[PDB]
């Protein structure tokens, strides 16, 4: 699959052979056209995954996820060029190194047939993400998120790496497929629990699980907007993809020793979907909308069936859309009025009518509304959830509601209402907002299209 | 002094629209800004979207659905037509199976 | 289509109306420029009552701190032009 | 909601609002006119037999009274005028008021239309702008050393001054803007 | 006159070259691998008159 | 009698939706006549037996010319 990883390595030093005006042009180029070619890994079987080599595998759930990086760089692009005009070029060409960088350990991570080289991969994405967030964060509080990103997330993988070497000493092999076929249950016993938890935890902190998931409001308010774009569509994912990947050694002490998660994720659904209903800050309550879905998806990937696992692969997708265009959409007004109060610019529908009808897609979406692939992931995951327990439906029905409420609350909050009237820097919208919009919602519906590109291998 | 240190006022923002009223908002550049423009909507919307909409809409089918269907329409035509039971509860030959001597 | 575009003359002829129906009030003795309590002898709650068959008469409310301080009929006539936005 | 408040409402004051709302919620009973105009009669009456008490602790006992028996028998849903702030069209326009401002931002060709209004606002804009150093200093000059007291705002009074603070209480949206 | 042109817009042949690239490392790849090419049981088949391998 | 009616400048947005209607149709109308062509002259293969000793090549197990 060294098609698509040695365009990203040539978009390296092409732009750091750029002239100094035309870094943005060739970069947003290039990218689309690696997505273009990375559109082709969809084309899977129905049996077993692609294996290309000793070291790469591309599998029906891992392929949306790289069409989806693929695509989400030339958007952090065009999303990136407006607040860094006034940067010199040396920096703008580190930024996009950066950037870049990130899309190659991405690519490489879902991707590895190999576990240790996963864990190298999905470590190694910690680096280019700290160093955007630290030295590119607007506010001073920057600094602070860095560390909460940064140790949260090490405390989660350190143990992980253990077990992991410790596993390679009994088995003789962390290969993903050797690992499926040769799969053998794990006893009920203290150091069994341990080796559980120690495999577990790591993609639990980065999903995150609730109680973990302090470092996510900082990490995805500070940092510049393509840092929350990459941090809340692409990043949150990994959690999801590692558990869905790790499972198959686990069972059967997940039947019990899913209950602690279980319970934190159905409640702190509903509590985070609640802190969402007070939120004097715009980008804390999307990060808090993160929360409450990746807590359903958690949810999903526990219970252990295939229509969990189903609704589970459509959510992430569809939640790492939804959450990029939100962030999008509030990073507009903010470069407007330098401001993240939720109440500071109110009834922007009078000035910016296109600009509102973005918002209420993207606040349509965010709801679940039918037929939406949001709608699927999470109906799938809530009908599962019924065949697991009949009571679930409670718990799940209430966040159906809280989350309408809140969705509609923000639009209602930024949309309607009469406008701030000492606000009078509100300039038309540019043809590059619009133009991210459109490349956000347009591809949500296509996929609403044809779902079974996003409903992962146990379709 | 009264003050602290030696440093640069805050600049007010720039507006694109000044110094070109259609500005597209890419660039200060006019000609680099309407050039941006222009390989965004078509590398975006003519390349990616649309061509690879097509392609995505008529990807053989490497899943197996269409072939499925036949096969499951042969075997209940086969199975009707001699009267043996459409499923077996059974997916495995008992005879290939070798169950423990004693269960006692 | 809606209702005609109201001006200066017809809201001044609708009030010199109004005040012309009140029993309290000379017709003859009755000018644009005539003061409720001064020219006219009348109180607090005549004035009131007064706005109150204002308010009836042209279907919206006058607040009390702003109705308070109406004491001609021109000052009625002018606070209701720039009321419902009338330059001729 | 044109004129500047007060630190406090008078007794008389007072009075003559529970007078109003009094009148005001009797209509919303008496549904007929002639009903009405009896029964209104009937509350200047009661009104005015005690407009004469010289003792103040005695006038501002028979208001209390007179609060606690309107709370009690008010309409439980008066009528409102449709647009007064609890009318059927209070905040019904205000979707369609668009601030001044905002035809600073038109594209030339927007502007080819229209080019005798936009003179005129080149016109208002340089009047203001003539205008503001004036109204600043006038502001400066009237004021009591130790800040205002009021939100009353001074008139002009020079040869060809302007009111101080009149921008954007002179460039209203309107009343029915679109 | 195209000295100019090629020396700003030579940065446009790096990614394709590097798709190119990629595309014959993976047949590079993919000729490592053909130590069961026509020998599964469900694959394994009689080789036409003229054909030398079943797949590249 | 006319006034003039404030609003917000719709230029940009015209122009946008303009834009993005003008690329989607430029690779589109091509798209769907090209598909028109190929679905109305080169029809859907039909479905027919194995001969005996042929060896199909892989693409001719699909139906739909461009799948194919
Ligand atoms: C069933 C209808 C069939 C219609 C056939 C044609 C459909 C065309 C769809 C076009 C693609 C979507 C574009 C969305 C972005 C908006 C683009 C834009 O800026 O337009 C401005 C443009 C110019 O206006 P303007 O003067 O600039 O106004 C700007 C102001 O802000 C003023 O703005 P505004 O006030 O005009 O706001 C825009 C307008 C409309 O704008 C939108 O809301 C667009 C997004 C709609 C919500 C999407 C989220 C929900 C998930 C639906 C997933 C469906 C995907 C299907 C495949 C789509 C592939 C793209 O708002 C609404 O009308 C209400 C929106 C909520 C609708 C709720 C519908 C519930 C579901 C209905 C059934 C859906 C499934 C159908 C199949 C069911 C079984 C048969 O106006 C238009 O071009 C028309 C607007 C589009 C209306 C379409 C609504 C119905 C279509 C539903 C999806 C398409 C289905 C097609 C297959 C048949 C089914
Ligand atoms: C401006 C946009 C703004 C932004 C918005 C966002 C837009 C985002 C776009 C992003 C990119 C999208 C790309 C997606 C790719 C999808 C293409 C695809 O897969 O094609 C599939 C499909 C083609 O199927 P196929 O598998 O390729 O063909 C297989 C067969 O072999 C073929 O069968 P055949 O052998 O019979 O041949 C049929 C052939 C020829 O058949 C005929 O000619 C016969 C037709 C019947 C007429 C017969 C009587 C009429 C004449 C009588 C009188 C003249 C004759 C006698 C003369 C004397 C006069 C009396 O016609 C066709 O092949 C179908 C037309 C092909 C259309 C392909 C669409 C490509 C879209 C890609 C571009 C996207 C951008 C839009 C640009 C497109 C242009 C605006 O295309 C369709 O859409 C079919 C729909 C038509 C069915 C009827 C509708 C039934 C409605 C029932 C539901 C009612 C509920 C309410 C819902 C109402 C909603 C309608
Ligand atoms: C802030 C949010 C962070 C994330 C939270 C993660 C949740 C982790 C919780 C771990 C889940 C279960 C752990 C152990 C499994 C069973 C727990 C125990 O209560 O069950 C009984 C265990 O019995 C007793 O409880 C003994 C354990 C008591 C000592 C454990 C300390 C518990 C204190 C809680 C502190 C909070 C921990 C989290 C700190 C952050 C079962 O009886 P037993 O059959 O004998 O043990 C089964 C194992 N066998 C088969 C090998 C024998
Ligand atoms: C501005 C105003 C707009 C309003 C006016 C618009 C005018 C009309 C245009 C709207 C179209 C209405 C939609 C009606 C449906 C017709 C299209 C449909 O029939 O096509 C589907 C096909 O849809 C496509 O499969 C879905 C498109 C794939 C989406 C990929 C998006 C592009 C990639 C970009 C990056 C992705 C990022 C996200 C990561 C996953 C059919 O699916 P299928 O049953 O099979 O076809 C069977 C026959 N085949 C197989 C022979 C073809
Ligand atoms: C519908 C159900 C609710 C019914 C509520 C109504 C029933 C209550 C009616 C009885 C209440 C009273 O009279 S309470 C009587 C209060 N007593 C006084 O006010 C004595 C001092 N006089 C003055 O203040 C002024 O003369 C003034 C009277 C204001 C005139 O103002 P003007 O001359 O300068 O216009």
């Amino acid at each position: 699959m060294l098609k698509i990883i040695i365009p990203t390595t040539m978009l390296l030093p092409m732009t750091w052979m750029s002239k100094h005006n035309m870094i943005w042009i060739n970069a947003t180029v290039h990218s689309l056209l690696i997505s273009l070619i990375s559109l082709s890994l969809l084309n899977q079987l129905g049996e077993n995954s692609l294996n290309f080599s000793l070291t790469f595998f591309s599998d029906s759930l891992s392929a949306p996820l790289l069409v989806l990086t693929t695509w989400l760089l030339p958007l952090m692009l065009m999303a990136s060029q407006s607040h860094l005009s006034k940067e010199t070029t040396t920096r703008k060409k580190l930024y996009i190194t950066m950037l870049i960088l990130l899309q190659l350990f991405l690519i490489m991570t879902f991707t590895a047939t190999e576990l240790i080289l996963f864990y190298i991969l999905f470590e190694a994405t910690l680096v280019p993400t700290l160093i955007i967030i630290t030295r590119w964060g607007n506010q001073t509080e920057r600094l602070n998120a860095g560390l909460y990103f940064l140790f949260y997330t090490l405390a989660g993988s350190l143990p992980l790496l253990v077990a992991l070497v410790y596993i390679q000493n009994t088995t003789g092999s962390l290969n993903f497929l050797i690992i499926h076929y040769w799969s053998h249950p794990l006893s009920n016993s203290w150091s069994n629990i341990f080796m559980w938890l120690a495999c577990i935890m790591a993609f639990m902190v980065k999903m995150p699980l609730y109680g973990l998931h302090l470092w996510l409001p900082k990490a995805h308010v500070e940092a510049p907007i393509a840092g929350s774009m990459v941090l809340a569509a692409v990043l949150l994912k990994l959690g999801g993809y590692g558990m869905m990947r790790i499972t198959t050694i686990l069972n059967p002490l997940t039947n019990y020793m899913a209950y602690p998660f279980l319970m934190l994720s159905m409640w702190g659904m509903i509590m985070t979907s609640s802190i969402c209903l007070r939120q004097t800050d715009l980008k804390s309550l999307i990060a808090y909308s993160s929360v409450s879905h990746m807590a359903l998806v958690i949810v999903a990937i526990m219970i252990q069936t295939p229509w969990s696992f189903m609704g589970a692969t459509a959510l992430m997708i569809a939640h790492g859309l939804t959450s990029s265009m939100l962030f999008c959409l509030a990073n507009t007004n903010y470069e407007r009025v330098h401001s993240r109060t939720m109440i500071l610019a109110r009834g922007l529908q009078t000035l910016l009518p296109l600009m509102a009808t973005w918002w209420l897609v993207a606040s349509l979406t965010n709801l679940a509304l039918p037929p939406s692939i949001n709608l699927i992931g999470e109906l799938f995951i809530i009908t599962a959830s019924f065949s697991w327990s009949n009571i679930t439906i409670i718990l799940m029905g209430m966040n159906m509601m809280i989350t309408a409420l809140y969705s509609l609350y923000m639009l209602i909050t930024t949309q309607r209402g009469k406008y701030t009237h000492h606000i009078n820097n509100i300039k038309p919208s540019f043809t590059r907002e619009n133009a991210l919009m459109a490349l956000h919602i347009l591809p949500l519906l296509l996929l609403t299209l044809n779902p079974k590109m996003i409903l992962g291998p146990l379709y | 002094p009264t003050i602290r240190l030696q440093e640069d006022p805050d600049p007010e923002d720039e507006n694109l629209y000044e110094k070109n009223p259609d500005s597209h908002g890419y660039d200060k550049d006019p000609i680099v800004d309407l050039w941006n423009m222009r390989v965004v909507f078509f590398f975006g919307f003519s390349i990616v979207l649309v061509l690879g909409s097509t392609f995505v809409a008529y990807l053989p089918d490497y899943r197996m659905q269409e072939w499925a269907r036949r096969e499951a329409e042969r075997l209940v035509k086969y199975r009707e037509a001699n009267g043996l039971p459409l499923m077996e509860s059974n997916c495995f030959d008992p005879n290939k199976i070798q169950l423990p001597e004693d269960e006692d | 289509s809606d209702a005609p575009p109201l001006t200066l003359e017809a809201i001044k002829d609708r009030v010199l109306y109004v005040l012309k129906l009140y029993d309290k009030i000379d017709p003859e003795k009755l000018s644009v420029n005539s003061h409720f309590m001064k020219d006219l002898g009348l109180d607090s709650l005549d004035q009131v009552e007064i706005i109150m068959a204002m308010e009836d008469e042209f279907g919206f409310e006058i607040p009390d701190i702003d109705a308070e301080k109406l004491m001609c009929p021109q000052e009625i006539v002018d606070y209701i032009a720039d009321k419902k936005d009338v330059y001729e | 909601a044109f004129s500047a408040p007060a630190a406090y409402l008078t007794h008389q004051q007072k009075v003559l609002r529970l007078y109003k709302r009094a009148l005001r919620h009797l209509e919303s009973w008496c549904v007929h006119r002639d009903k009405y105009r009896y029964f209104a009669c009937l509350m200047r009456a009661r009104f005015d037999e005690h407009k004469n008490e010289k003792d103040m602790v005695k006038a501002t006992q028979l208001l209390r009274q007179a609060e606690e028996e309107f709370w009690y028998g008010q309409h439980p849903q008066p009528y409102i005028f449709p647009e007064s702030p609890g009318g059927t069209s209070y905040e019904r326009y205000e979707c369609y008021k668009v601030p001044e401002w905002c035809l600073d931002d038109w594209h030339p060709s927007e502007k080819a239309m229209y080019p005798d209004y936009f003179a005129k606002r080149e016109q208002w804009k340089r009047l203001r702008r003539e205008s503001w150093e004036r109204e600043v200093k006038q502001l400066q000059e009237e004021t009591p050393p130790g800040g205002p007291r009021t939100e009353a705002l001074p008139p002009a009074r020079k040869e060809g001054d302007l009111p101080p603070l009149w921008w954007h209480i002179v460039t209203r949206p309107r009343e029915r803007p679109m | 006159n195209v000295l100019q042109i090629v020396r700003d817009h030579w940065v446009h042949i790096l990614v394709p070259v590097g798709f190119v690239f990629g595309c014959y490392l993976d047949r590079r790849s993919d000729e490592k691998l053909t130590a069961f090419r026509n020998k599964s049981l469900l694959f394994k088949r009689e080789l036409r008159p003229n054909e030398e391998v079943t797949w590249k | 009698k006319r006034l003039f009616i404030i609003k917000p400048s719709g230029f940009y947005d015209r122009r946008f939706l303009k834009l993005m209607r003008f690329y989607i149709l430029l690779t589109g109308i091509p798209v769907a006549i090209g598909i028109t062509l190929v679905n109305v002259f080169i029809g859907e293969a039909e479905l027919a037996d194995i001969p005996e000793g042929y060896v199909p090549e892989h693409w001719e197990y699909f139906k739909h010319p461009i799948s194919r």
